[PDB]
């Protein structure tokens, strides 16, 4: 609810924690008991 | 020729100084620091 906010100085932070946006999960391609369950000619990731 | 020409030239002394012969020299003024901070977890960017 606010315009652009230009600063002098830029004085930033950051803490972690436990929500569904901090987590990187991936999955196999060809894995076994998964989506793209076949056989690859390569070794590929995907995102899960 | 007398009653003719008589020219005077003169040389006043105004005055007598002791001045300086300067040898180094620098210039100095007024100063303030202004500070970006930015805070990171280990293992984040060059948190090692
Ligand atoms: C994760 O952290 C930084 C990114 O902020 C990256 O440079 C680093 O290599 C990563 N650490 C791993 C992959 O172990």
């Amino acid at each position: 609810n606010s315009k652009k906010v230009y600063l002098d100085k830029l004085d930033l932070k950051t803490e972690e924690n436990l929500l569904p946006d901090s987590f990187v999960c991936f999955e196999h391609k060809g894995q076994y008991k998964g989506t793209m369950d076949s056989g690859q000619t390569k070794r590929e990731l995907k995102s899960f | 020729v007398k009653e003719d020409q008589t020219k005077f030239l003169k040389i006043k002394t105004v005055s007598s100084e002791l001045s300086c012969r300067e040898g180094q020299s620098y210039w100095t003024g007024s100063f303030s620091p202004k500070c970006l901070s930015s805070r990171r977890c280990h293992l984040v960017g060059e948190c090692h």
